[PDB]
């Protein structure tokens, strides 16, 4: 019970290619530009 | 000698307007205002680029950083034998006089100045960087 | 002093800049966003259709170009939102810029959908 | 929410570290309750934008049923994408007589309430 | 701010003071040298770290030293 | 001000874009954070080490999973001579149908990459036969990675943070790491070899189902407890053994044969078992040396205080070195990097020549890729060893604790050291370049019989001492009437002699005047890189141009234009200048390796022996000739499977060239350009409604050197990787 299905690159490659870089760069940008109290 | 005051209603030198003047730093953070009194009408060189005519009497320019006012001070002091003073102005309106902060120019000794940042030893008499490891920050051995 | 040029100090230039929707000073940030989005999505739908990778297949070039235009409008709205989250901590406020970014999202998707409905 | 747990329909569960988040929890819960009712009872642009804009420009049982329905909708999507059957068919195969992840996840989860106590 | 230090090998030649483009240094009364003058750095918050003072100092080794430190808007020489 | 970075408020009060880069760059330099003590230093380093372990095991589990799902391992093991090893499948929606057809090679459904990492050979030799086995291994190593990441998080917790005494305990750590981490791990790998990897090569499956009911030897443990240990060497594998099957097999589990298995052209599993067993016993015995809490044992400070010679020829000797190795992490890190870099060179040099894995050295692209991969890794690690040694001199070195010892006396004769390194570098450079230019003038003027061809008689003497009967010296292993020959002749020499007298492998290749000239160029590169690195380490405290260099730290830009100007005066900048010589030197050794092996693999070693003696022969017959199918990877007639390597070849040339921009042009030009950009943005209407939060400035001097060296190095690596993989795979 190990083999991931036949549709798996079509989701996982654009996920870590586009969605997680967008979320990660937005999150790191908001963390960089945050003011200290 | 007493600390002089900035007159904002001082006429400026004759100048057609450069692209190298003030920016949003003058509106948000600070800008500096230089003031001198001339003996005659005479052309000088603007530190931001270009030529300008100083008036006969009180003059007034405003610059972004401090080195621009030092460059114009050195020019007006070594070329025209003038005595300028430039201030620090904030968008609040707070006006901070300096140079000459004692009233006497810093290139000659004046009684009353307190010596700051004077290590009373040679540079070879500093400690090793092992002796200043694990303080609250990066330190150089010449700081102590 | 500042340099004088017809380009920076013309009255027709001043009236045109005061009439563009980023300047009116009294209209809502939602309205500014939807007008700017209706402009920019409608112009952005074009080159994806005409030069995209599916440009030579009939009936699907316009669909793929408008879909990529909608994706780029979504990316731009995310950029506006994170710019507001970084910059502000009526248009130049946190709530106002969030309203403006949501208006840009809505107006940009409407502009792409109207550039298709063509 | 566990025996011995401490705080940082609230129960003190915040492992990742507010009012916008509470409102988002309430609206994800409401739409998930409507979606779970629709999936159990299973077997336009500008007006929606105006209603959403009016909603944006504007009590324990609601978020209790909301969290239960969010877990239910995750259940529908998960055991539909894995089993390939509907909820009634998966329930019928469950009754009357990803596995490593489920087992690993449960044990790991338990190791987890234990670990917090340790630290 | 940059760390500017003056050491007791100073001979009060005033060369560093007339080399600084920022008015950071000044001459104070002293008794350690024949000139009865010593340099001092009371305004290191405006120091950019150009090291014209170090270039101007005649002593071997230097009597003025500039240790580049944490940057601000004044020490980076920004006009914007 | 701003929050990032949390470890430095001096950087957090920076209003520019310098803050982001310097927060990225000073993040893992824990000795210079705010409020850092020594216990906190060691604890965060311990947690980071756990993080490194978790990333390595996740990397290995990912390699296993992607092979097990998208490769052809079970099909490769049936005929590993004619089938190419698949790395992972390709999903690129930017492709076209010719590219999908081109990267769909076989036997695969869609587009694949063909692996050049040797993992199929390694996994097949250690006993993998099926995909499920690789799935179980991937799940196991992912669970191990999760355990190490959790253990880093756990040992950060305040009920689990170790004290400073636990980190500064050297005798316990050497006893546990020698006896357990080396010895017991090597013993357990011997157990894996004997129990699994040898019967899998005999054709018998020994998995977890039956490893308790299958005998490793037909008399188990009775020779081991009788002392009759030679009963495990009886009946070895025959010289007609088909690997992985039962035809031509034996019963032995621990032989000592020498040379190679005849089919696979690789080391014997029984010899590797015996090898790991012997070194396991030696490391377990060596792990009982130092004094823990049991009375017996050696005391390292006592050993160091004792080894001071008479007559004061080393002064105080090794006095006070224990408190300077123990208290400094940069000394320990430099020692570790020097050892691991030399061992990585050892791995590459011994794995091309003595290939361990079945059907390695018939996969020529795997041979070239693994050699070049560990040689460049070794070069970077050696440069880091010298870098952290210079950091040791600046930060950790106390001179009063070392008054008179070996470390102070090196600083005393640093000028003699740098002078004699300068001499050997100049000598090797003048005469190596002069001989190559001389032979080029001879080859240009049509007279090859005038060119200076010195014969490598010393290394040929050494090969004759090793048992190679080509050069006719005939002594010590090449003469049949020798004591060493006659004593080793009964047991391990008959395989070693056949393997060293075979001229169809990399075991002690035939050498000539080209090999002479290139080994001299290699010595030039080594001595020169050592010159820059030793000069940067020993002039790190200061020089006559700057006596107080220790007061500025390790990586400062310069000391200004005074005193004639002082550019690249820092020890970091000496490292920076030496990375170029590292890349040059490894480029020389891998050009040499690759061209001598391409001429071995094609069949005409005469081509290398003739053209290797002149640099036009280099440029014509290696670089111009072997890049004919590379640059034809795509063309206006079509494309094929080498188009990714042609694109990556041009990609590396581009990154190299972009690095030259940061290397040549310096800061103030770009600062003036950015100031005009700031003016333009603040004056442009309807774009000055958008304003930066961080003030844009040009990159600093040190950052510029780092970014230029980074682009330079990445382009260097990608260009030679694309050329080597594409030439070897396209022509074989
Ligand atoms: C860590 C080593 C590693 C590397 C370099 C790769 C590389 C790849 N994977 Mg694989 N993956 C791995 C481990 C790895 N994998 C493991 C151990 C599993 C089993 C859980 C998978 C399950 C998997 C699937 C189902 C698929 C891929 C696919 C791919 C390809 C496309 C990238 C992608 O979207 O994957 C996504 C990556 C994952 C799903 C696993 C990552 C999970 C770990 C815990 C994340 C680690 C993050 C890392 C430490 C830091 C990165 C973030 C940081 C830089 C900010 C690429 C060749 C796709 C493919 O085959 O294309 C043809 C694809 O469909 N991977
Ligand atoms: C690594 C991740 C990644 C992935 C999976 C893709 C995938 C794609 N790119 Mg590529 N691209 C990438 C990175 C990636 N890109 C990068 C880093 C660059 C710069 C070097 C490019 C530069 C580039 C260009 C110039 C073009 C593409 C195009 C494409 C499309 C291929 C052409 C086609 O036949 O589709 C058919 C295309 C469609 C059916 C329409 C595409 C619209 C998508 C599906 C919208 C996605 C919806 C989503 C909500 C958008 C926001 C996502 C965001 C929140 C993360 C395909 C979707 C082409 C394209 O965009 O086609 C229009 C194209 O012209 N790419
Ligand atoms: C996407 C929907 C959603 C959103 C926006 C939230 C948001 C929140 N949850 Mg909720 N929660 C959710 C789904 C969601 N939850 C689901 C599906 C469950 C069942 C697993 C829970 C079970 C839960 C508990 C037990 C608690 C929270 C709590 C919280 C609050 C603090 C946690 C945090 O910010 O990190 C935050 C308002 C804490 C709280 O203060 O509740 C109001 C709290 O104690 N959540
Ligand atoms: C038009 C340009 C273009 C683009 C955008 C792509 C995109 C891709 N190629 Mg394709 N390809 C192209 C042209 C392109 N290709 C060309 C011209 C060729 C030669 C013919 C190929 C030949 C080719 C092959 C042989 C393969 C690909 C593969 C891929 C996919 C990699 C998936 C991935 O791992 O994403 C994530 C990207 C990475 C992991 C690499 C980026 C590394 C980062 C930037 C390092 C720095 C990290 C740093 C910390 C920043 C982190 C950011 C943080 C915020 C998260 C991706 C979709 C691979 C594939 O299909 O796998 C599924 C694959 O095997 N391509
Ligand atoms: C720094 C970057 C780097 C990278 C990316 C590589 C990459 C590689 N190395 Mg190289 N290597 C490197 C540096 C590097 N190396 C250095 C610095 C050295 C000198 C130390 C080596 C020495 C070396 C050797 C000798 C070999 C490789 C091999 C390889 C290849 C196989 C992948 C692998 O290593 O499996 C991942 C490995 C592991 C996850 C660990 C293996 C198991 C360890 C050794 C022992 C486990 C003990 C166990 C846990 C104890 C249980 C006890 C019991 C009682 C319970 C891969 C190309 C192999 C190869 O070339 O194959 C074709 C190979 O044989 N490397
Ligand atoms: C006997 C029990 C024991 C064991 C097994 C370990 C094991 C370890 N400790 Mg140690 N430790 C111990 C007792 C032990 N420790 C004690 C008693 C103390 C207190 C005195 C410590 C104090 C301590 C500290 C402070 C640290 C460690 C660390 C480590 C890790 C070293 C890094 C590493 O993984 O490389 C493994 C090394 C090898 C596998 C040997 C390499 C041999 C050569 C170079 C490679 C060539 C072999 C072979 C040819 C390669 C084949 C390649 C393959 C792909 C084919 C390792 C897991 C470090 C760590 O990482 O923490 C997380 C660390 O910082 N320990
Ligand atoms: C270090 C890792 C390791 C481990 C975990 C094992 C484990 C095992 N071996 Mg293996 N084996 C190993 C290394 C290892 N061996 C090595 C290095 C060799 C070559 C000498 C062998 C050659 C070998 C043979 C020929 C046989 C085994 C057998 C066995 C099994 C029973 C042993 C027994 O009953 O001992 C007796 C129990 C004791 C408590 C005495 C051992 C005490 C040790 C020596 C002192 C502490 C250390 C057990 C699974 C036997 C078997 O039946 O396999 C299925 C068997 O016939 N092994
Ligand atoms: C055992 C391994 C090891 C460990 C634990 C350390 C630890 C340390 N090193 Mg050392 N060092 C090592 C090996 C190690 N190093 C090696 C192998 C080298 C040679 C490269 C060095 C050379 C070196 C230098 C010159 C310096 C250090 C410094 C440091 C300290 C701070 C690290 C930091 O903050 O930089 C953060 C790390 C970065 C910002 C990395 C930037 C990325 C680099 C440039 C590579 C970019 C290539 C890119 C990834 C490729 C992408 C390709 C694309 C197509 C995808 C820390 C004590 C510094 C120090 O002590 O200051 C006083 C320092 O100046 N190290
Ligand atoms: C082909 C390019 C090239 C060459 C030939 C050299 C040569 C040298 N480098 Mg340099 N270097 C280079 C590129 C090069 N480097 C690059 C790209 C970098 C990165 C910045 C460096 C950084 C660097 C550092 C940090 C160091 C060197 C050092 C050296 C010298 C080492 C000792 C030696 O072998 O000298 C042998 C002499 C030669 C190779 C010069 C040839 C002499 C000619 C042929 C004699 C005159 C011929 C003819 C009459 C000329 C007439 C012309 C007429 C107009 C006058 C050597 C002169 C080291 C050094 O200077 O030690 C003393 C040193 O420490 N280099
Ligand atoms: C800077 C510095 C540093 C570093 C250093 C380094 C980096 C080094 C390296 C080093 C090295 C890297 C070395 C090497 C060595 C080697 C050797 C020493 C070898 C030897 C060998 C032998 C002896 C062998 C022999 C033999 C043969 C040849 C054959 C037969 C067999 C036999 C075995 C007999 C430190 C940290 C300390 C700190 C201080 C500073
Ligand atoms: S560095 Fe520039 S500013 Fe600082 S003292 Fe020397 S001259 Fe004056």
């Amino acid at each position: 019970p190990f083999v991931p299905p036949s549709w798996a690159p079509s989701v996982f490659v654009p996920l870590t290619g586009l969605v997680l870089p967008a979320i990660a760069m937005a999150t790191l940008f908001v963390y960089i530009e945050k003011e200290a109290p | 000698w007493t600390v002089p005051t900035l007159n904002p209603d001082t006429p400026s030198p004759i100048f057609g307007g450069s692209t190298g003047g003030l920016l949003r730093k003058a509106q948000t953070e600070e800008f500096y205002v230089i003031t001198w009194e001339a003996k005659k009408e005479q052309i000088f060189e603007m530190p931001t680029g270009g030529a300008a005519i100083m008036r006969q009497g009180p003059n007034l320019l405003k610059f972004g950083k401090k080195e621009q006012c030092l460059a114009l001070t050195t020019q007006l002091r070594n070329k025209f034998k003038l005595t300028p003073c430039f201030y620090r102005v904030f968008p609040d309106g707070k006006v901070q006089y300096l140079h000459p902060a004692d009233g006497v120019y810093p290139e000659k000794v004046n009684a009353g100045r307190v010596g700051a940042n004077q290590n009373m030893r040679r540079i070879g008499q500093n400690v090793n960087p092992i002796k200043v490891k694990f303080s609250g920050r990066m330190m150089s051995p010449a700081e102590i | 002093g500042m340099l004088e040029t017809p380009v920076t100090s013309a009255p027709i230039v001043a009236t045109y800049l005061s009439n563009l929707p980023a300047y009116r000073t009294g209209v809502a940030p939602v309205l500014r966003g939807v007008e700017i989005g209706l402009a920019h999505g409608f112009l952005l739908a074009g080159p994806f259709i005409k030069l995209g990778p599916l440009r030579n297949v009939p009936e699907t070039a316009e669909i793929a170009g408008s879909l990529s235009a909608a994706g780029l409008v979504l990316i731009l709205a995310l950029c506006l939102s994170i710019y507001g989250s970084a910059q502000f901590q009526p248009l130049f406020s946190a709530d106002g810029w969030s309203e403006f970014a949501a208006g840009f999202l809505v107006g940009g998707e409407a502009g792409v959908a109207w550039a298709y409905v063509c | 929410w566990y025996p011995g747990a401490t705080a940082p329909g609230d129960y003190g569960f915040d492992p990742l570290r507010l009012k916008w988040f509470r409102e988002a929890e309430l609206t994800n819960g409401r739409w998930a309750m409507a979606a779970v009712v629709g999936i159990l009872f299973t077997d336009e642009v500008a007006v929606f934008a105006v209603l959403e804009g009016k909603r944006y420009e504007i009590k324990l049982k609601e978020l209790k049923n909301g969290r239960l329905a969010m877990l239910a909708f995750l259940g529908f999507c998960s055991q539909a994408a894995v089993y390939g059957k509907g909820p009634i068919e998966t329930l019928q195969l469950h009754l009357a007589d990803v596995g490593p992840e489920t087992a690993v996840t449960v044990a790991v989860l338990c190791v987890l309430p234990m670990i917090i106590e340790a630290t | 701010a940059h760390i500017v230090k003056i050491y007791d090998t100073c001979i009060g030649c005033t060369q560093c003071v007339r080399a600084c483009p920022l008015d950071v240094l000044e001459m104070v009364p002293w008794d350690g040298c024949k000139a009865s003058q010593m340099a001092s750095a009371p305004r290191t918050e405006d120091c950019v770290g150009c090291k014209r003072c170090e270039t101007a100092c005649p002593t071997d080794f230097l009597s003025v030293r500039v240790y580049l430190g944490s940057e601000s808007t004044r020490s980076m020489g920004l006009s914007y | 001000h701003k929050l990032f970075p949390k470890f430095s408020q001096g950087l957090a009060q920076d209003p520019t874009t310098r803050r982001i880069w310097y927060g990225l760059a000073m993040a893992h330099d824990f000795e210079s954070h705010d409020g850092m003590t020594e216990e906190n230093l060691y604890q965060k380093i311990f947690a980071s080490h756990f993080g490194q372990l978790s990333i390595i095991f996740l990397w290995t589990s990912g390699n296993l999973f992607h092979v097990a799902w998208q490769g052809n391992f079970e099909q490769w093991v049936t005929d590993p001579v004619h089938i190419r090893p698949i790395a992972h499948a390709i999903w690129d929606p930017h492709f076209g149908q010719p590219a999908v057809e081109a990267f769909t090679r076989g036997g695969a459904s869609g587009p694949v990459n063909i692996s050049t990492s040797g993992v199929y050979q390694w996994w097949y030799t250690i006993g993998m036969r099926t995909n499920q086995d690789l799935y179980v291994g991937s799940v196991f190593l992912a669970l191990v990675s999760a355990i190490f990441l959790f253990a880093g998080w756990l040992h950060l917790q305040p009920n689990f943070q170790p004290s400073l005494s636990w980190f500064k305990d050297a005798e316990s750590r050497l006893n546990h790491h020698l006896s357990g981490l080396f010895g017991v791990s090597s013993l357990a790998w011997t157990g894996h070899l004997v129990h699994v990897a040898i019967p899998e090569s005999r054709g018998q499956h020994v998995g977890w189902d039956n490893f308790l009911s299958v005998l490793p030897h037909p008399q188990g443990l009775t020779p081991f407890f009788t002392g009759n240990w030679a009963a495990y060497a009886q009946s070895p594998d025959t010289a007609s053994h088909v690997f992985g099957t039962a035809q031509g097999s034996g019963q032995a589990i621990l032989t000592f044969l020498g040379g190679f298995h005849p089919q696979t052209q690789s080391l014997w599993l029984t010899d590797m078992a015996h090898h790991h067993l012997a070194i396991a016993v030696i490391f377990i015995v060596a792990g009982h040396m130092y004094r823990t809490n049991f009375g017996i044992g050696h005391r390292m400070q006592a050993i160091l205080e004792a080894h001071t010679p008479p007559s004061g020829s080393l002064g105080a000797g090794h006095k006070g070195l224990f408190d300077t190795v123990n208290n400094s992490l940069h000394f320990q890190l430099g020692l570790a990097l020097a050892s691991v870099g030399t061992i990585t060179s050892l791995v590459a040099q011994h794995m091309y020549s003595l290939p361990p894995y079945a059907f390695q050295a018939i996969d020529f692209t795997t041979q070239a890729a693994l050699y070049t991969h560990h040689q460049y890794i070794a070069g970077f690690i050696m440069c880091g060893a010298f870098a952290h040694g210079a950091i040791f001199f600046i930060r950790d070195y106390d001179p009063e604790q070392n008054k008179g010892n070996v470390l102070a006396r090196m600083l005393d004769h640093k000028e003699a050291l740098i002078s004699h390194l300068s001499w050997v570098s100049l000598f090797l450079g003048f005469h190596t370049l002069g001989l190559y230019v001389h032979n080029d003038v001879m080859q240009a003027f049509g007279t090859p019989e005038k060119q200076i061809l010195i014969e490598p008689v010393f290394a040929q003497w050494i090969q004759a001492a090793h048992g190679k009967a080509l050069y006719g010296f005939d002594f010590l292993l090449s003469s049949k009437t020798s004591a060493a020959f006659a004593n080793g002749q009964s047991l391990w020499l008959p395989g070693w002699l056949d393997a060293i007298n075979n001229n169809q492998n990399s075991l002690f290749l035939t050498i000539g005047p080209g090999d002479f000239l290139v080994h001299h160029a290699i010595a030039l590169g080594l001595h020169t890189t050592t010159l820059i690195l030793v000069k940067g380490a020993l002039d790190a405290r200061g020089s006559k141009l700057m006596p107080d260099k220790k007061d500025f730290g390790y990586s400062f830009p310069c000391d200004g234009p005074g005193r004639g100007g002082t550019c690249d005066i820092s020890a970091y900048d000496a490292f920076y200048l030496a990375v170029f010589w590292m890349l040059n030197t490894i480029g020389w050794v891998t050009f040499y390796w690759h061209w001598k092996h391409l001429t071995l693999w094609q069949g005409n070693v005469a081509q290398f022996d003739e053209s290797s003696t002149y640099l036009m022969g280099w440029l014509r017959d290696y670089l111009w000739l072997n890049s004919s199918q590379l640059i034809n990877g795509y063309n206006p007639f079509g494309m094929n499977s080498l188009s990714v390597w042609a694109w990556t070849f041009l990609f590396g040339h581009l990154i190299y060239a972009t690095g030259f921009m940061f290397l040549i042009s310096w800061r103030g030009y770009w600062q003036e350009l950015i100031e005009t950009l700031v003016w333009a943005h603040e004056k442009t209407p309807l774009a000055n409604l958008v304003y930066w939060k961080d003030k844009p400035v040009a990159l600093s001097i040190v950052q510029a050197r780092l970014v230029g060296l980074a682009h330079f190095s990445v382009g260097y690596i990608f260009t030679y990787a694309a050329f080597l993989i594409a030439s070897t795979s396209g022509r074989f």
